[PDB]
């Protein structure tokens, strides 16, 4: 699964 | 890491082709729950920052023209440019998201081929305030020609020179898709003044025999 | 939304390097700032971020021991300090507000990049000398002119003419590495020969690490 804090600036939900 | 291998290293095409570029991560950057793929692609031109094409594998930011596309899912994208514009010219990079840390991939490098354009040759003589101090720089301007390849010679009273001068080409224009190449003859001033005739030649594609662009000090 | 960056620099091997990032035209506490750097030949590759909120940092285990990322919000800038420099640390320094993906807003911005040169060689300031036109630069009603800037120390130098108001037909060479380890490079520009006696061509050349700022007024 992805690493959310990867990128704090990527908010995965739509 | 999640390496990104893009192919192929580079790609020349004509005006208004079509080019595909690939990229495969290492990992699959599909996220099944929300059925993203965490992947972006970028564009960078030669002394610019990279600029963000696409997002989410498929999605193209706001203001990027139309003929850029994004494709693919899992480990296996796709970006492809419908019709190349001159303006096209560029590296293109890959980037994941998906994991710590983030990473981007080797880069493709977009090039136009283009008809034979010969060069226009110049040449400058040193400055008068180059002179007084103690050296001399020749400088032969090769501009806006097509293939790269290109020779330049140097000529100090008709004589061959070796060993005393420095080229660079530019990158691809992105209007005309051209390169243009300088090369500088660097002499002492003693060993300036004492020859009379300074000439570069240029031997490319688009000429049947060298053309010699020559001045005489003073 | 844009992102502006401090100068070029030269450091010596074992010294410490601070990159700033002036950031504007967004709300600065509401995204993080990465650190990017582009290396000669190779890819580019992340070195950190930091939300510019609460100050709150992620770093790359290639740098981790030795890259401190920091942020000053009264003055909307974020820093990116390395230290123990090795002379493979010679890079293009980028910072960039990467992939921001939010309900509401979706943008990506890099500022400009900073050389960074890191060797034991001393800062020099180039000289900067007119190419003129001639009539051996002159070409089916065009005229080419430029300036030489010769023996500089480090990379870069940039070039405009007429402070930004030229650009078409402009070409400024990559630098040539001379045997003294100093660089030098051309600019050029092709102008109509019709006008060469009411127009004005000036060269700007900056090179920041020797802090040379130089209009050289190009003429016949």
């Amino acid at each position: 699964n992805p690493d959310p804090n990867a990128n704090p600036n990527v908010d995965p939900n739509a | 890491d999640i390496v990104m291998t893009q192919s192929p290293d580079s790609l020349a095409v004509s005006l208004g082709e079509r080019a595909t570029i690939n990229c495969k991560s290492s990992q699959n950057i599909l996220y099944s729950s929300n059925n993203k793929n965490y992947l972006a692609w970028y564009q960078q031109k030669p002394g610019q920052p990279p600029q963000l094409l696409i997002y989410w594998a498929s999605t193209r930011e706001s203001g990027v023209p139309d003929r850029f596309s994004g494709s693919g899912s899992g480990t296996d994208f796709t970006l492809t440019i419908s019709s190349l514009q001159a303006e096209d010219v560029a590296v293109y990079y890959c980037h994941q998201y998906y994991s710590s840390p983030l990473t981007f991939g080797g880069g493709t490098k977009v090039e136009i081929k283009r008809t034979v354009a010969a060069p226009s040759v110049f040449i400058f003589p040193p400055s008068d305030e180059q002179l007084k101090s103690g050296t001399a720089s020749v400088v032969c301007l090769l501009n806006n020609f097509y293939p790269r390849e290109a020779k330049v010679q140097w000529k100090v009273d008709n004589a061959l020179q070796s060993g005393n001068s420095q080229e660079s080409v530019t990158e691809q224009d992105s209007k005309d898709s051209t390169y243009s190449l300088s090369s500088t003859l660097t002499l002492s001033k003693a060993d300036y003044e004492k020859h009379k005739v300074y000439a570069c030649e240029v031997t490319h594609q688009g000429l049947s025999s060298p053309v010699t662009k020559s001045f005489n000090r003073g | 939304v844009q992102l502006v960056q401090s100068g070029a620099e030269l450091k010596k091997p074992g010294a410490s390097v601070k990159v700033s990032c002036k950031a504007s035209g967004y709300t600065f506490t509401s995204y993080a700032i990465h650190w990017v750097r582009q290396a000669p030949g190779q890819r580019l590759e992340w070195m950190g971020w930091i939300k510019a909120g609460n100050g709150n940092t992620r770093y790359s285990q290639k740098f981790q021991g030795r890259v401190t990322i920091t942020r000053d919000t009264s003055a909307s800038t974020a820093y990116m300090e390395l230290n123990s420099l090795r002379s493979e640390d010679t890079a293009v320094y980028y910072c960039a507000l990467l992939t921001v993906i939010t309900p509401d807003d979706a943008f990506d911005i890099w500022g400009q990049g900073t050389m960074v040169t890191v060797s034991s060689a001393s800062t020099k300031g180039p000289s900067v000398f007119p190419l003129a036109p001639s009539s051996k630069s002159t070409s089916g009603g065009t005229a080419a002119l430029g300036c030489l800037v010769k023996d500089y120390f480090p990379e870069p130098v940039t070039v405009s003419w007429n402070s930004g108001a030229l650009t078409s037909g402009v070409h400024t060479f990559p630098a040539v590495l001379q045997s003294s380890g100093l660089y030098s490079l051309s600019s050029v520009v092709t102008v109509p020969s019709s006008s060469l006696g009411t127009q004005t061509y000036i060269c700007n050349v900056n090179h920041k690490p020797s802090n040379t700022k130089v209009d050289k007024k190009v003429e016949p």
